[PDB]
C-alpha cells in the first residue's frame, strides 16, 4: 500500500514536503524513487534513494533543489522540494524497485522499471 | 593427485576399468544403469541384482598401521517423496570391509552420509554428514555430492563435502587395518526400493591436501560443458524449468504481452520450494551440422526457445525496440528470431546466457529488473562484489523421477 501526500499549489520559489507511506515491505530490500509526469509529456524520473547505503541519485535539472530522505524505521519515504520552478508542475509518483535487479536508471521509465507504483500526488507551481 | 592415485574407475568399451596403472579388475553384476551422456557415472538398484565389484590389486589392498590414504567419489541420492525416505535406518552403499568387519564402509541414512573405519581388533571411528531436509533450495538432495575422506594414521581422519571440511575425528586409537580385497558398490539393508548414483571413484595412497581436494572438485567434471540443476551435463533439445540463483524462491511465468515475469513466489511442500513451476525452455544449436553430441559447451551459439505445447516452440528474444538500457525478454509468436543469438557460458554450476545481435554487438546477459526478466550489459562489469551479481546466473531444472512433487 504505497500512498503519497503533501502536494498542492505553490508560487514560484515556494516549498513542499512530499511523503510516501509504505505497507508490505521495508526499504532494506527495495530502492525508492520519485518519478514525475507532466500532462503532455511522458514519465520523467526525479530521484532515487538506497537505504542500505545512503548513496542518493538525482536528475540534472533537479539536483540541489530536491532532497530525498528515508526515516529510521524505513517505512516512510520523503522528498523535500525547495525553490520550486514552474517546470516542476506535475504528478509525482512513489516507486519501489527490487534492489537485487539490474541497478540501471532510465530517464524515461515504463511501468516495468519498478515493482510498485503509488497513487500519485499533484504538485502545481502557479501564481493565479 | 594422479601421482598418489592407486585406483581410478573410468568408463571404457562398455565396461569400467582402472586407469591408475595398477590394473584392478572392475566387474558389473546385474542391471547397472549407465548415464548415456556421461558413462563414467552409474546407478545401482536394490529391487534387482545390481552391483559393481572392484577386485583390487594385491599391491593396493590396505594392510598397514601408519600409511595415510584417501578415498574420493561423487554420490547422487534421490529423495523421491521426501516421505518414503523418512526412515531411521542405516544402509550400506560401498563396502570395503572383511568378514571380521575390518576395513572401511560408506553407508547412508535419511539425508545422511556415513563413513566408517575399523581395524582388525574392532576399534571403529565414524564420520557423518547430515544435510537435512530442503529449506528452499537444497544443494545436496538428488544432486551430485563430492565426498572425500582423508586418513592420517598419526592424526585425524577428515571428511570433506564439496571440498569443504565438515567432520574430523582422531584415529590414533586404531591399529592394523586390513581392508577387504573387494570394493562392492551395492545397496544393502535398505528399508525401501531406491537407486544410488556413483561416479569418479578414486583411491589415493596419501592424505589429500585441501587444495588437492579443491582441484579434484573443480576438474573431475568437465569444466567445458555446462551443468544442469542436478549436476549432469546440460543438453540440447531438452525441456528445462528456470531457476534464478539470486531469487531461488521465485519462478518465471509468461505474460499476455509476451513478456516474462519474476514476481511469482514458489509454492512449498513442507519447507522445500517447488522446483517444477513456471515456464519451460529448450536450447537449440544455431549451427548444427551434426556437431557430435547434444552437450551445451562454453561459448556455444544457441537459441533459447519457450515451450508452449509439446509440439509448438517459440523463440525467446530481447526487445531492443525500447529506450530503456535493459531489454525485456519477449516471446516471438511468429517464430522470428529477430536476428539474435544466445551465447552460453558458466561459472561453476551456474550458467549465463548472453543475448547478442547477429552483427556481433552485445545485448546483454539474462537477468531480471523489478518484475521482468531482461537482458542487460551491466552484468558484464559486476560479475562479482555486488549484491546483484548473481542475477545473471541460472539453473536448468529437468523433470526427473528422482524428485517427485505433486
Amino acid at each position: 500500500q504505497l500512498v503519497e501526500t503533501g502536494g498542492g499549489l505553490v508560487k514560484p520559489g515556494g516549498s513542499l514536503r512530499l511523503s510516501c507511506v509504505v505497507s508490505g515491505f521495508t526499504f532494506d530490500d527495495y530502492r525508492m524513487a520519485w518519478v514525475r509526469q507532466a500532462p503532455g509529456k511522458e514519465l520523467e524520473w526525479v530521484s532515487s534513494i538506497d537505504s542500505w547505503s545512503i548513496n542518493t541519485y538525482y536528475e540534472d535539472s533537479v539536483k540541489g533543489r530536491f532532497t530525498i530522505s528515508t526515516d529510521n524505521a524505513k517505512n516512510t519515504l520523503y522528498l523535500q522540494m525547495s525553490s520550486l520552478k514552474p517546470e516542476d508542475t506535475a504528478v509525482y509518483y512513489c516507486a519501489a524497485e527490487d534492489r537485487l535487479g539490474v541497478p540501471t536508471i532510465n530517464a524515461h521509465p515504463s511501468k516495468y522499471d519498478y515493482n510498485y507504483w503509488g497513487q500519485g500526488t499533484q504538485v502545481t507551481v502557479s501564481s493565479e | 593427485i594422479k601421482s598418489s592415485s592407486v585406483l581410478n574407475m573410468r568408463y571404457k568399451n562398455d565396461k569400467y576399468v582402472d586407469t591408475s596403472g595398477y590394473d584392478s579388475n572392475i566387474n558389473i553384476n546385474g542391471d547397472v544403469y549407465k548415464y548415456p551422456t556421461n558413462k563414467n557415472q552409474f546407478g545401482i538398484y536394490n529391487d534387482k541384482l545390481s552391483e559393481v565389484n572392484i577386485s583390487q590389486n594385491d599391491y593396493i589392498i590396505y594392510d598397514n598401521k601408519y600409511k595415510n590414504f584417501s578415498i574420493s567419489f561423487w554420490v547422487r541420492i534421490p529423495n523421491y517423496d521426501n516421505k518414503i525416505v523418512n526412515v531411521n535406518n542405516e544402509y550400506t552403499i560401498i563396502n570395503c570391509m572383511r568378514d571380521n568387519n575390518s576395513g572401511w564402509k560408506v553407508s547412508l541414512n535419511h539425508n545422511e552420509i556415513i563413513w566408517t573405519l575399523q581395524d582388525n581388533a574392532g576399534i571403529n571411528q565414524k564420520l557423518a554428514f547430515n544435510y537435512g531436509n530442503a529449506n528452499g533450495i537444497s544443494d545436496y538432495i538428488n544432486k551430485w555430492i563430492f565426498v572425500t575422506i582423508t586418513n592420517d594414521r598419526l592424526g585425524d581422519s577428515k571428511l570433506y563435502i564439496n571440498g569443504n571440511l565438515i567432520d574430523q575425528k582422531s584415529i590414533l586409537n586404531l591399529g592394523n587395518i586390513h581392508v577387504s580385497d573387494n570394493i562392492l558398490f551395492k545397496i544393502v539393508n535398505c528399508s525401501y526400493t531406491r537407486y544410488i548414483g556413483i561416479r569418479y571413484f578414486n583411491i589415493f595412497d596419501k592424505e589429500l591436501d585441501e587444495t588437492e581436494i579443491q582441484t579434484l572438485y573443480s576438474n573431475e567434471p568437465n569444466t567445458n560443458i555446462l551443468k544442469d540443476f542436478w549436476g549432469n551435463y546440460l543438453l540440447y533439445d531438452k525441456e528445462y524449468y528456470l531457476l534464478n540463483v539470486l531469487k531461488p524462491n521465485n519462478f518465471i511465468d509468461r505474460r499476455k504481452d509476451s513478456t516474462l515475469s519474476i514476481n511469482n513466489i514458489r509454492s512449498t511442500i513442507l519447507l522445500a520450494n517447488r522446483l517444477y513451476s513456471g515456464i519451460k525452455v529448450k536450447i537449440q544449436r544455431v549451427n548444427n551440422s551434426s556437431t557430435n553430441d547434444n552437450l551445451v559447451r562454453k561459448n556455444d551459439q544457441v537459441y533459447i526457445n519457450f515451450v508452449a505445447s509439446k509440439t509448438h516452440l517459440f523463440p525467446l528474444y530481447a526487445d531492443t525496440a525500447t529506450t530503456n538500457k535493459e531489454k525485456t525478454i519477449k516471446i516471438s509468436s511468429s517464430g522470428n528470431r529477430f536476428n539474435q543469438v544466445v551465447v552460453m557460458n558458466s561459472v561453476g554450476n551456474n550458467c549465463t546466457m548472453n543475448f547478442k545481435n547477429n552483427n556481433g554487438n552485445n545485448i546483454g546477459l539474462l537477468g531480471f529488473k523489478a518484475d521482468t526478466v531482461v537482458a542487460s550489459t551491466w552484468y558484464y562489469t559486476h560479475m562479482r562484489d555486488h549484491t546483484n551479481s548473481n542475477g545473471c546466473f541460472w539453473n536448468f531444472i529437468s523433470e526427473e523421477h528422482g524428485w517427485q512433487e505433486k
